[PDB]
């Protein structure tokens, strides 16, 4: 859930 | 003015992800509730200036970023 | 700039949520059930891009690095 | 390790 926002700005990183 | 040697981008990147691996660990059957019991206690705790609402984000299951 | 997700408000927050956490895990037991899922999770498709990151956790190396 | 992520937290100011 918050986990998928994390991820979604960890594909925002690079 | 200081260049930052600790909060540094490099870090908050890893720091990002390593955030990441410890979110999938608090899934794992009976680490939620004993988290929650932890944070329960340390809502009380003195050390914690400037964290209060971290702590209840956490608390009451709040998503860990905002859009 | 245009970052929706990965802000400077976000990383601040997750920053501080991370030593909530981090406090945590050196509850009883709480490590060792942690360094376990590590374990449980070496060989996890879905972590490719975070082996230098599995690796700082497994051994011991600092979360941050001056 | 905490103690840096708090040094990083002061850096915060
Ligand atoms: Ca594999
Ligand atoms: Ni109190």
């Amino acid at each position: 859930i918050s986990y998928e926002e994390m991820a979604k700005g960890y594909e925002e990183m690079a | 003015m200081t260049n930052n040697k600790y909060y540094t981008e490099e870090n908050k990147k890893k720091v990002w992800k390593k955030h990441m691996i410890v979110l999938k660990f608090l899934e794992q059957p009976g680490i939620s509730e004993a988290y929650l019991n932890y944070l329960q206690e340390e809502i009380h705790n003195d050390e914690w200036i400037g964290f209060e609402n971290e702590f209840f984000e956490e608390l009451t299951g709040k998503p860990v970023i905002n859009v």
